[PDB]
């Protein structure tokens, strides 16, 4: 989860908004799979 | 720990308030069971 | 729906990807707490492709 | 006040406080007044009150790559002695000078100047922290100062109105401070406890009297805080949550405030709902409890079912059902001889509590959630221990109370309610069967047989087992229903015969628990009795029932009228409290009305039960001596004129004349006895 | 017949009294239930009736197996110790509990044709075995 989270947040030209949001999705999904904070942030 | 003393105190006080609500709930429950019985009567 | 599309990539094995992506992203944006084991099966199958 | 040496003057005042603090502790622990009194007067003699000024001075307001130097300032950071995370300026100078010594020749001065900039940076960061720990200890002080200053002094020293005005002004200023956008995040938890403490104080204060603007502004504050809280500081959450629970329990004047408060809590709209829900499903254990409580409370206090609407549409109830499966894991744990976390209990409690506190529209939704159905899957409840017994009870008990509240609030034809409960019982065939075979007259096993019989009563009506054959399961299910009604009958011969004289006897080898247990035995009868009253829809049992009933009926009319006299009018006060001056008098009032109502319930209960035994006997005798083909009816009419002696008739008519004319416009009893004698002659 | 004695037989295995009588009672009831509650009959019985019959046999064999836990365990010394606060009766009860075990045993023995109790039983068995020999 945290891995993909950083992956999405990363300022980088090789990541378009789409793949970002798709990540953040996969994130919340792996999340429901402290962590409550991570959720609140996301 | 004078501070820690206050700490043990307040922690007990919390547990108290919670259980108190638990009681009041059980109580209204029984009262409903009663008004129920009276309805049945 | 995802179980079906999964079986689709299964038979094709034994677009589907982008469709599955649309489904998972839907699951994410959805302003309603789906159940837990729901999310579990969703993420797991989305991976297994 | 040292504008030039902030950190020092701070730490000084801090230690001076701590000393004065241990001093106040001791000086109270023995005695002294005039010094406490003078300091008090100078604190409050109107010129801002002194403690106000004291608090008021403490100001709550406060070449190289960027990320590389930032990581450098983060690696040489160290928590200063008062906890501030200060950037070690000298070690940073050392590291920067070394790396500076490590195109580079002409660039040396640029490197050194950027190093000096990083140095001023680390130094400002240190000094910043130092200021942070300084203000931190400063507020911790002013806090604990108040903590004692209100916590241990006999409230005599302060006129109550002053206490209210001051605790108020304190909440006002502290909220003003915690709310400003520049609030150092770490400073949050401190004021938190402060509020909690200060709050309960004002609570007793105003209650002891028994500006609403102030209580309203207060709740508004504490909410706005709870919102301003990030989703990480679950601590500050649980704190604010408990604080609100109190700020509510502080409250027809009561109904007027209740309305106004409901209106306030609404004005926050769905937000605070979303927060509380989030924590409720997700927070830390302390927050979990305190919240689930707060939810049960708000739900009891709200008519339009709005929060119910949100909780249901937002899917929260499903999160709860999952919580039920989880708590099942927890009890499965405690099944072993060493429970890891007793807390798991208190959780399962607060959860089932918020459940029970959730009227009609809710109950529709809840049964619609199949909550029962989930409970039916549970295998733990089948682990009734063969204190361990006190535990297995404390588990099964709230579960049965749940299933019974279900069969109650679910209208009498949500047949799935029954059938599922019947499945619950059938699952525990051996278990509930034993709980029925229970001979130990312990109050516990008593209450267990009580609820078990109450359920089996409301449930084992034949009308279901025919709608469940939609066969082997229909046969087994109706068989269990039959065995249930069988034991539900046979319990009358135990609790409602002359054998009861044995049960109150062997345990004599305490005033409230008595009226309680009397309500208990009376309800236990009543339950088996209604069970049969449906079921037909040795008779000597029913006769002796009416008999012993009428016996306790005069017993109770008497005991209760005597208690009525007692209520209308040291050892007497001690026993007037031992069941539950001024407050012992309140406790006596309480236990009085309690026993009184318990008795009146026993009275209406015997009276209904009497109408019942009378009706059942009337119909049974009609059948037995009017339409039963044949020696039983001859012996029958004989023993019927034999046992229904004019002694019984006169006692019953005297009873009706005694109490019925105060409660029932109908001499139903007189007509029933007349028809009985008429069927006897 | 047993099913007709449903409440009765259930309490009968459900006895918590070490009354020699109650001992022989559960004993013979269990010898029956062992020779008796075989799956071989619940099949030739067929219908909701046959379901009921298998279910009663199920509660029966289940309790009969549980009986080893009370009669052959470390709890034995407990139920023998609570009675001392008599020789012939002891030879009797020893033969008896031997029979009770061997009975539930043969029950399982056909049934195949917590294991820790099988272990503890092997233990007491061997130890007695020497005491006997």
């Amino acid at each position: 989860a945290r891995v993909v989270a950083k992956l999405a947040d990363m300022h980088s030209p090789e990541i378009s908004l789409k793949q970002r949001l798709e990540y953040i999705s996969r994130a919340i999904l792996s999340a429901k799979s402290a962590d409550g904070e991570f959720l609140h942030e996301l | 720990d004078i501070q820690g003393f206050l700490k043990n105190e307040k922690d007990n006080a919390l547990l108290s308030a919670i259980e108190e609500s638990r009681k009041r709930t059980f109580v209204m429950a029984e009262e409903y069971h009663r008004e129920s019985m009276l309805v049945e009567w | 729906t995802m179980n079906i599309l999964f079986t689709q990539y299964k038979r094709l094995k034994g677009v589907l990807r982008s469709q599955a992506r649309a489904l998972i992203t839907f699951a994410g944006m959805i302003p309603y707490r789906m159940s837990g084991d729901t999310n579990a099966r969703l993420v797991q199958m989305e991976v297994l492709m | 006040s040292v504008e030039e040496s902030e950190i020092s003057a701070m730490n000084q005042m801090s230690w001076l406080m701590k000393t004065a603090t241990i001093e106040l502790r001791i000086t109270s622990l023995n005695r002294q007044r005039s010094h406490t009194q003078r300091l008090l007067h100078l604190l409050l003699d109107d010129v801002r009150r002194k403690i106000l000024r004291i608090l008021d001075s403490i100001q709550f307001s406060n070449f190289f790559d960027r990320s590389q130097i930032e990581q450098v300032i983060a690696n040489c950071e160290h928590k200063n002695r008062r906890g501030q995370t200060v950037c070690n300026v000298k070690l940073l100078h050392r590291v920067l000078v070394a790396e500076v010594n490590a195109a580079a020749i002409g660039q040396r001065p640029l490197l050194m100047e950027e190093i000096n900039t990083i140095l001023q940076y680390v130094v400002e960061r240190n000094k910043l922290l130092q200021c942070l720990h300084a203000k931190r200890h400063a507020l911790e002080s002013w806090r604990q100062l108040v903590e004692i200053i209100l916590t241990a002094c006999p409230q005599d020293l302060i006129p109550t109105e002053h206490r209210q005005l001051i605790i108020r002004d304190l909440l006002q200023d502290l909220h003003v401070k915690i709310l400003d956008d520049d609030a150092a995040q770490e400073l949050m938890p401190i004021v938190a406890g402060a509020v909690f403490t200060l709050t309960a104080h004002l609570s007793q204060s105003v209650r002891t009297e028994l500006g609403d603007s102030s209580l309203h502004m207060i709740l508004r504050n504490l909410l706005e805080f709870i919102l301003k809280t990030g989703g990480g500081f679950q601590r500050v959450r649980a704190h604010l949550y408990g604080s609100l629970l109190y700020y509510l329990q502080i409250a027809d004047v009561f109904s007027k405030l209740q309305r106004d408060n409901l209106s306030i809590f609404e004005s926050y709209g769905t937000a605070l709902m979303e927060v509380v829900c989030r924590d409720a499903c997700d927070g830390h254990d302390i927050g979990r409890m305190l919240a689930l409580a707060l939810l049960d409370r708000i739900v009891s206090v709200d008519r339009q079912q709005q929060w119910l609407l949100y909780l249901s549409n937002s899917g929260y109830l499903k999160v709860l059902v999952d919580s039920l499966a989880e708590d099942d894991v927890v009890l499965r744990n405690l099944l072993t001889p060493q429970p890891p976390l007793l807390k798991a209990l208190y959780i399962y409690e607060s959860k089932m509590a918020f459940l029970t506190r959730v009227s009609s529209q809710g109950a529709i939704e809840l049964l619609r959630s199949g909550v029962i159905v989930r409970l039916a899957q549970c295998q733990v409840y089948d682990m009734r221990p063969e204190a361990p017994v006190e535990r297995y009870r404390q588990i099964l008990l709230p579960a049965l109370q749940i299933c019974q509240l279900i069969l109650t609030s679910s209208t009498a034809q949500h047949l799935q309610a029954a059938g599922q409960v019947l499945q619950f019982l059938v699952a525990h065939s051996d278990t509930i069967q034993a709980i029925l075979r229970s001979q130990e007259g312990s109050l516990g096993s008593l209450q267990e047989l009580a609820l078990l019989t109450g359920i089996i009563s409301k449930a084992a009506l034949p009308g279901v087992l025919n709608e469940l054959d939609i066969d082997g399961s229909m046969m087994e299910l109706q068989g269990h229903i039959g065995r249930f009604q069988r034991q539900c009958l046979a319990l009358l011969n135990r609790f409602g015969g002359s054998d009861r004289l044995r049960q109150l006897s062997l345990q004599d080898d305490g005033v409230s628990k008595k009226d309680d247990m009397e309500l208990a035995m009376q309800q236990i009868c009543s339950n088996v009795m209604e069970y049969c009253q449906a079921l037909m829809i040795s008779l000597g049992v029913v006769i002796h029932l009416l008999k012993q009933s009428a016996n306790n009926f005069f017993t109770y009319y008497d005991i209760h009228r005597q208690s009525v006299g007692k209520l209308q009018n040291p050892d007497e006060i001690k026993e007037l409290c031992q069941s539950e001056t001024t407050q012992k008098y309140g406790l006596a009032r309480r236990r009085l009305v309690k026993l009184i109502n318990s008795r009146a319930k026993l009275l209406s209960l015997c009276s209904y039960i009497i109408e019942t035994c009378l009706y059942i006997l009337w119909r049974h005798l009609e059948y037995y001596l009017l339409h039963c083909t044949t020696q039983d009816v001859d012996t029958l009419l004989r023993e019927g004129a034999n046992s229904f002696g004019e002694s019984l008739q006169k006692r019953l008519l005297d009873i009706e004349s005694l109490y019925c004319k105060v409660r029932s416009r109908h001499s139903f009893i007189q007509a029933l006895v007349r028809r009985i004698r008429g069927l006897l002659r």
